[PDB]
């Protein structure tokens, strides 16, 4: 029981899976070739790997995840690197060609002739384990496969399963800083068709975590490997309660019932408080009463939307490590008693607490330090209404003279799809300001 | 992490079968967790357990995990076998007929050097048992003298737990001739308590095969006991049992010393690790006459106890006054020279249990030396 | 590779609650006999 | 004789029940294997109140454990006292409640109610004469608030004369643990009134105030809180299983507590509670347990009694005491502060004295009190409910499971009458 | 209640007892003044050593007595009884001095 | 100002949501505590 | 007949800590709470000051209240400081800052509700209350601010009992605080109205009696605290030990207070010798009663030469005969007739106990209600009017809930009380 299936779409999703699964193989004793060490284990009895690994006859722990990328070029390395004996060979699905920053190519033309194979593999994964709790799909927004093929899979997963959980992380474009020119098109077209097929989307940007790797980790000029390990750290701290004992356990069907008031308001941003270096932790004591406060700092937060101007709607504190409930409740009362955290008038409760009994694990090579306390606040706030406004202002600028449209309408896409996508994104912007 | 895995075996009294298990000790974060071999599942989660210690984990040891007398049979892995088999080595520690009187110092030096007692009993060797003993010494010069020396008086054989136990006990023994130990390598027990080269103080093996053969001669595997017990079922016979609390910190040798100093002599001795169903078949006469009884009864099956026979030869002071009051504070206020006044404390893990009723001295000695 | 952070020792099973409800006055009559003066005894037999 | 059937709904109820069967096994001397190992002969002659046994003299608890998830059932089964429980007393489902009053009560819990009714009624019939039912569950959750609410709904459907005892773990005033807790609190309290005879409300920040201000602990975990709750809650049924001078079962308590059947919300306490370094300078007499029980810092509902007069009071006593001193203390505390007691009842205090103190104590007590000032808690839950529900904010988590919209209005209006019809009778 | 009574661990019940062994975390920076106060296990008490000033550590007189156990003169035991009886003779009271027995007290 | 009576224990002061620092990402409003990195023109 | 003890401020806490020394070695109470005395008399009336708990440990009826957390450490780690009840240790976080405003009006309003609970717990568990004892310093911010607040809040709750205040009056030579007169005149306004008996202590008189009488070399604060504790334990000695005559804590009030607002006393302690010259003194009643009425054997800076006595108390301790006691009182009245008022024929009140202090043979204790105490209040008025005229240090008070008119009302009652003391001479 207590199982989870992780879906890894796109370059961002398939490079996150090369670092989050390193952490997964490091929490338990999983060697990079999918086995326990020489003995270093019992003759059976342990079942904490049941959520993410499947137990076979010879003792191999095969992950229950699917790697999908229309580009072959990135999955070629997870199948040839140091983790080539861990992944099941048919869990790594690749095709002919990439989508090349096109929603149309990943959604209509090249999307269809791989969807059936991916769904067959999801079927083969689902009957392998009895009690399935939900799906953890990670992809991107500015690309072509993470934006198109993943959004095509949301339609194929909400009909076959129904009431299963759909949790998103979904690498989101940064405000000042971008990578591709046409990415407002793909971002709007993938937020138009993924509204009623998901219920939790944990937005992060690649700029705020760059600034965080300049805050706390004492590194200069980081790269994506210093990014995906932090992402996978918060991923494992979200689902730490399924496999480890604790005081207040939180399952996968809990974030929807708390963080989602309205079906169109399901975008809680994440935050990992005790991001720190080993040197910077040598002069600070890691207590509950500052990791509680570090989550509400604009410095430690994700997407730079200035949450002083926002209104908090629903928070979900997931504590980890050496924690007693007394200082947790004292710190929560402290941060409640302060005025500068604006809370909306119709949520007098506002908090959800989950306490585990396991300290986080550290990786050899990551600049994160060994600590005793860790939280991950998935906070839902109105401050991302500015994010959508500055995201679709770029579409308003680009669509005003029909730039880059001929690559879309020339391949399986209709001209009327753009207008209704901007229209319902405007509806999503309109309903966000009437909840404040 | 760095957990230590053991294969366990618990006998269910309700269903007549043995249930195998798997206990995991975590040093530092002192805690246990339990797993099941047949019917693969978990039994006890990660709970911090305070009564389990690293010195109490070895093959053949009875341990108490939440009121269960589970036995240890083998290491779970080859990591724990590597990280414990180099520090858990058994060798025979024999004591010749001399320094049976001077036996407290032998136990004191053994306990001071980092050894652990698991098994102990006091016998006399018959003619055939002392002829199979000294088999390498056959048709050598001094055979009759050693044979008639071994068959003279009582023999105390005990076990030894230490890393590199054989070589360390041979170092502690010194050279076999007591003159060489007196001259060349002094402060050894052969220098201290040996007189001749025949009249040695103690003897042990040199290798593993000789130690195993000596072990099989002296202590058969289960059931049949080889030698006798030398129990002197006389009128002036009483009992005293040393609680595992006293044997854990090496108070056994000092107990023997201060018993021999008062004039009382010991006729029999044996190391026991009794089950719950036998001690709660021995101590339920104290049901209701004592203030606390459940922790008193689980204290003395928590480890190995030394049950011995002691005779009253000191005039005008019986042994029941030599041990003293049951409450050690009444002993320390009233009779500062008694056994509980200077050895035991806290009224539950006191030093020894002397027989309260002078009519009942043959019954409990009888029980300990024929029933078990 | 060192544990950094202020360690708060705590017991999760609840042994602190078991100890704190044992009322440390007869916890020590279990491990001895209390020794009060004797003049106070002859007072307490006579005006108590 | 007077058997009690125990119910444990939800993960909070499972934790409290695990700690309770840890602590009450020490009163009767039950080891985790199941055999009996005690000091006195008095702790086995009333084993029928809580324990059933089998062939071999090993005693199993008469408790039925229910949770929709099987997760906490592994925590209960693999604890120190996880083998005495019956293996088929663990009923469980395939999925979770997610802190919803709809999912554990109408759709998924509606399959599990019949499963726990399979075992509960059999365990009811095998007793020669039942006393009643006892429930430990949470209110702000979904499994305890949804499964056990239908349970106490359809136990009185076929056992209308037994005493219903619940241990309502009520949400805290300031700090919250679930965002949708006012829904699961109001919708469970609305069904609490029509189907319960005795309800005691236990908070969590009040336990915190106990453990930090009157016990002086630095790190209070949930094991300590569960042990305090179980020590309070093993004190009500003392005379049911130990002899004394003025005995009292659950029915006698419930007769002396409630004057009207809509008014059965009580508020507990526990007298010998002082810091472990402060036990040297405090004597153990009745005129100090009486002082502690009436202090504001020894009451688990965290409602100030200055805001409402008591209706009826009960004080179960343990230990060899003098009844004369107890009557003196009760009369004096009723006469000194006459402004905090009602006038239309002559004697507001019921006194029951057992003879056997808890192990590790020489004198203890348990305080169960019906108070008007428990309306302050319902006022907070009503304020949260009318703040959140006022334009059908969270309707969509309570429409997809078949709950109707007017059910909220009924669950408010039939719970607001616990305030309008609570000050007239005061 | 003298120097020789100040040595035996079960001291006679007229000598005061030492305040118990405590570790100290002064307030002065910490949220709570924690004190691990060891309670000696009955028979292992201690005769009281420093009633002169603070038991904390220190900060010009005798806190203990001056007759150190190293040197000799503690003799003249008839001599020291007289003041013990004389302090006792100050605590006799008027009614017990006059209306006790068959008349006043010699 | 200073003539207003307040209990000195109730003076904890503003918490973790009063100040933001300026970004390291971009020459526009760079915080003066870190490397600026060059900003080459045409 | 039991007494609940209170102590506020650092000076009051130290004075109480030295008073419990004398009490606990008088009754044979061990520094840990056990009993080690010899006589049965110590255990007879041990319930006057002490409480019996299980284990036979005896604990005082003292409530520990102040504002400054570091004076915990000067009490708990004291020589006899382990016997105190830890639940009676209540005080707040921030310091007093030597302000009457901070200790009485704004910060102290949140501590009084918590210290009255401990006072209720200690006083309501008695069989018969008799009164309250308070040791405090009039010049501080805690003893002078929260002391009068506690007296005000206690007088309403228990109006039919008596009050004892042992107030350290400001001295001009020992000037250890700049804001001394402001705290002086803000304290005795609320001390005159409700408190029925007040023992005034001056530090310069204590230094004078440690220099000229005891001939001490280096007198620290410990010697002065010992002297004020010797006075403290001598006024309630009839409550704790039998004697040939009785004076409980209300007979002193009835004998010594003839008019409601004339209840300020001059305490004293007679049998004080030189340091090494004890061999040359005859320990007789005439010698001690001649030293007792001597001017420099007082504990207040005001000279009895300049005024006239109203009432005089004398609490003797020891097995002395009554003939020399009452004859010597007759003598000291007959030859000092100009220094006693003519409208009261007998001006002395005598009492005899039977237990002398530890380390003595016979002792007395002088308490004096005289009109010579007006000079001390007069110099307090001059020090107040010098500062207040130019509004010198007013902005640390008026910034925390004060008016100007409160100070003028305090001064008005000051010269009013001086006028009533002067008018009867
Ligand atoms: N945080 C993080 N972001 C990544 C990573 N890899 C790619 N991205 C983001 O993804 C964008 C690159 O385009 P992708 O969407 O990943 O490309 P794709 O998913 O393969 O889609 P196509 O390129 O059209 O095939 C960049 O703008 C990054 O912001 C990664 O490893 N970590
Ligand atoms: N006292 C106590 N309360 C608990 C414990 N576990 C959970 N709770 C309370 O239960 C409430 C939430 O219940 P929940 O976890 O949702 O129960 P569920 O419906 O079965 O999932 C919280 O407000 C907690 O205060 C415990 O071990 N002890
Ligand atoms: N007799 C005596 N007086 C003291 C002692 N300590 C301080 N004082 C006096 O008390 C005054 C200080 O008052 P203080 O207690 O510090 O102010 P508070 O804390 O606000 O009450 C000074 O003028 C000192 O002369 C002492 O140990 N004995
Ligand atoms: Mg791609």
């Amino acid at each position: 029981m207590r199982e989870c299936i992780s879906i890894h779409v796109g370059q961002a999703g398939v490079q996150i899976g090369n670092a989050c699964w390193e952490l997964y193989c490091l929490e338990h004793g999983i060697q990079p070739d999918g086995q326990m060490p020489s003995d270093k284990t019992i003759g059976g009895g342990d079942d904490s790997f049941n959520t993410f690994f499947s137990e076979t006859g010879a003792g191999k722990h095969v992950p229950r995840a699917v790697f999908v990328d229309l580009e072959p070029t990135v999955v070629d390395e997870v199948r040839t690197g140091t983790y080539r004996q861990l992944f099941h060979p048919e869990q790594l699905i690749t095709g002919k060609e990439d989508a090349a920053n096109n929603y149309a190519r990943g959604h209509y033309t090249i999307g269809k002739e791989i969807v059936d194979l991916v769904l067959d593999r999801i079927r083969k994964l689902a009957d392998l384990c009895t009690g399935l709790q939900g799906f953890l799909i990670f992809h991107s927004f500015g690309g072509g496969t993470g934006s198109g093929f993943a959004s095509l899979l949301m339609e194929r997963l909400s009909v076959d399963y129904g009431k299963k959980s759909k949790l998103e992380f979904a690498i989101y474009p940064a405000p000042q800083v971008s990578t591709a020119v046409v990415e407002p098109y793909n971002s709007i077209l993938t937020t138009h068709t993924t509204l009623e097929h998901s219920d939790c989307a944990f937005m992060v940007d690649n700029e705020a975590i760059y600034d965080i790797c300049r805050r706390n980790l004492d590194i200069e000029r980081p790269t994506y490997t210093n990014l995906n390990r932090l992402i996978g750290q918060i991923v494992s701290s979200i689902t730490a309660s399924l496999r480890f004992d604790g005081a207040l356990n939180v399952d996968l069907t809990e974030f929807q019932t708390n963080l989602v008031p309205y079906p169109r308001i399901h975008f809680p941003l994440a935050t990992y408080a005790p991001v720190i270096s080993a040197e910077k932790a040598y002069h600070e004591q890691l207590s509950v009463a500052e990791i509680t406060n570090a989550c509400f700092e604009p410095a430690n937060q994700m997407v730079k939307c200035d949450p002083r101007h926002g209104k908090y709607m629903a928070c979900c504190m997931l504590y980890r490590g050496d924690v007693v409930p007394k200082d947790v409740n004292a710190a929560i009362a402290t941060i409640k008693t302060k005025r500068t955290i604006q809370f909306v008038d119709w949520c007098p409760t506002g908090f959800k607490v989950g306490i585990n009994y396991q300290p986080p694990t550290v990786v050899p090579g990551g600049d994160l330090a060994k600590v005793q306390r860790a939280v991950c606040m998935l906070s839902n706030t109105t401050a991302i209404a500015e994010a959508w406004a500055r995201l679709d202002h770029k579409l308003d600028l680009m669509y005003a003279k029909r730039a880059f449209v001929h690559w879309y309408v020339g391949e399986g896409m209709e001209e009327g799809e753009f207008s209704e996508a901007r229209e319902d994104l405007a509806a999503l912007e309109k309903d966000y300001e009437e909840v404040g | 992490s760095e957990r230590f895995v053991f294969i366990a075996e618990w006998f269910d009294p309700n269903a007549s079968l043995f249930r195998r298990y798997e206990l995991l000790f975590y040093p530092g974060d002192g805690s246990v967790e339990m797993h099941d071999v047949k019917n693969h599942r978990t039994f006890l989660k990660r709970t911090k357990y305070e009564d389990l210690h690293l010195e109490d984990l070895f093959i053949g040891n009875k341990v108490n995990i939440f009121s269960r007398q589970l036995v240890l049979l083998d290491y779970g892995d080859q990591y724990t076998a590597r990280q414990l088999g180099s520090k858990k080595e058994k060798t025979l520690a024999l004591i010749k007929p001399d320094a049976v009187s001077k036996a407290g110092e032998i136990i004191e030096i053994i306990n001071k050097a980092g050894f652990t007692l698991t098994k102990l009993k006091m016998m006399t060797l018959s003619r055939k048992e002392a002829t199979d003993f000294h088999i390498d010494h056959q048709s050598r010069p001094f055979l009759n003298e050693l044979i008639q020396f071994i068959t003279s008086g009582p023999i105390i054989a005990m076990e030894i737990l230490r890393d590199d136990a054989v070589c360390e006990w041979k170092r502690l023994l010194g050279p076999a001739n007591s003159g060489l130990a007196r001259t060349d390598a002094p402060e050894s027990i052969r220098a201290l308590f040996g007189t001749d080269g025949i009249k040695n103080a103690a003897h042990g093996p040199d290798s593993f095969a000789c130690a195993a053969r000596e072990m099989e001669l002296f202590f058969p595997s289960s059931g049949v006991c080889g030698p006798a017990n030398t129990a002197k079922f006389t009128n002036c016979t009483t009992c005293c049992i040393v609680k595992p609390h006293a044997v854990s910190e090496g108070l056994l040798g000092k107990i023997l010393m201060t018993i021999r100093d008062a004039g009382f002599e010991i006729s029999a001795m044996q190391m026991f690790n009794m089950d719950r169903i036998n001690v709660e078949e021995f101590y339920e006469v104290y049901k209701g006459v004592v203030s606390e009884y459940n922790e008193m009864v689980t204290e003395m099956y928590s480890g190995p106890c030394v049950a011995m026979e002691i005779q009253q030869t000191n005039p005008t002071m019986t042994f029941r006054e030599f041990c003293g009051p049951a409450d050690p504070e009444i002993a320390r206020h009233l009779r500062p020279g008694t056994l509980r006044a200077i050895f035991g404390k806290t009224k539950i893990q006191n030093a020894v249990h002397c027989t309260d009723l002078p009519e009942d001295g043959l019954l409990e000695v009888q029980y300990f030396f024929k029933i078990l | 590779f060192n544990l950094y952070g202020i360690p708060t020792p705590h017991f999760n099973d609840g042994r602190n609650m078991a100890k704190t409800l044992h009322w440390l006055h007869e916890l020590q009559m279990k491990r001895g006999a209390k020794i009060v003066s004797k003049r106070v005894d002859d007072f307490k037999e006579k005006f108590q | 004789m007077r058997e009690i059937v125990h119910l444990q709904a939800g993960q909070c109820g499972n934790q409290i029940g695990a700690k309770f069967w840890e602590v009450i096994s020490d009163e009767h001397g039950i080891d985790p294997t199941g055999t009996y190992h005690g000091d006195s002969d008095l702790q086995l002659e009333r084993i029928n109140v809580y324990y059933n046994e089998a062939t071999g003299g090993k005693y199993v608890p008469r408790a039925v454990l229910v949770d929709l998830e099987p997760g906490t059932m592994d925590s209960v089964r693999s604890g120190p006292f996880g083998q005495i429980f019956r293996p088929d007393n663990f009923v469980f489902g395939q999925s979770g409640a997610g802190n919803n009053w709809a999912k554990g009560h109408y759709t998924e819990g509606a399959e599990l109610v019949d499963s726990v009714l399979d075992v509960v009624r059999k365990e009811a019939e095998s007793c020669d004469c039942l006393q009643g039912f006892q429930l430990t569950h949470s209110l702000g959750g979904g499994t305890g608030s949804g499964m056990g609410t239908l349970l106490i709904s359809k136990i009185r459907e076929e056992y209308p004369d037994r005493i219903m005892n619940t241990f309502s773990v009520v949400p805290s005033p300031k700090v919250s643990d679930t965002v949708v807790e006012p829904y699961n609190a109001t919708l469970s309290v609305h069904q609490l009134v029509e189907n319960t005879d005795e309800t005691y409300c236990i908070d969590n920040e009040a336990l915190y105030d106990i453990c930090f201000r009157t016990l002086k602990l630095t790190t209070p975990t949930y094991g300590d809180l569960n042990h305090l709750v179980s020590a309070t809650m093993s004190g009500v049924t003392t005379c049911l299983r130990f002899p004394g001078q003025l005995n009292a079962d659950l029915r006698k308590l419930a007769v002396n507590m409630v004057p009207f059947p809509r008014l059965h919300f009580f508020m507990p306490g526990f007298a010998p509670l002082t810091s472990r370094g402060s036990q040297q300078y405090r004597a153990l007499t009745v005129p100090e347990l009486t002082q502690q029980m009436f202090d504001a810092k020894n009451m688990m509902a965290a409602c100030d009694p200055r805001h409402g007069r008591y209706l009826t009071v009960a004080a179960v006593f343990r230990g060899r005491m003098s009844m004369k001193e107890v009557d003196e203390q009760m009369l004096n505390v009723q006469n000194k502060n006459s402004s905090y007691f009602v006038e239309w009842i002559p004697n507001n205090v019921k006194t029951a004295v057992c003879d056997i103190p808890p192990r590790g104590l020489k004198m203890s007590a348990t305080f169960i009190g019906n108070s008007t000032a428990i309306q302050e808690l319902f006022k907070r839950i009503s304020e949260q409910f009318t703040a959140m529900f006022r334009r059908k904010a969270f309707l969509h988590w309570y429409t997809g499971e078949g709950m109707d919209e007017m059910e909220f209005t009924e669950a408010e209006s039939n719970m607001n009458d616990l305030v309008s019809e609570y000050q007239q009778y005061q | 209640t003298g120097i020789k009574a100040r040595t035996q661990q079960p001291f006679p019940p007229t000598v005061p007892t030492k305040p118990y062994d405590t570790t100290v975390l002064k307030t002065r920076g910490n949220p709570y003044r924690y004190e691990l106060l060891d309670f000696p296990m009955d028979s292992k008490k201690k005769a009281l050593v420093w009633p002169g000033q603070r038991v904390y550590f220190d900060l010009k007189t005798f806190a203990p007595n001056t007759s150190l156990n190293s040197w000799d003169p503690i003799t003249s035991l008839k001599e020291v009884n007289i003041q013990r009886n004389l302090e006792k003779s100050h605590w006799i009271t008027s009614y017990n001095h006059d209306f006790t027995g068959l008349g006043p007290m010699n | 100002i200073k003539q207003t009576p307040v209990v000195l224990a109730m003076l904890k002061g503003p918490g973790p949501a009063k100040y933001l620092r300026p970004s390291c990402t971009g020459y526009i409003d760079h915080d003066v505590s870190m490397f600026q990195e060059p900003a080459y023109t045409l």
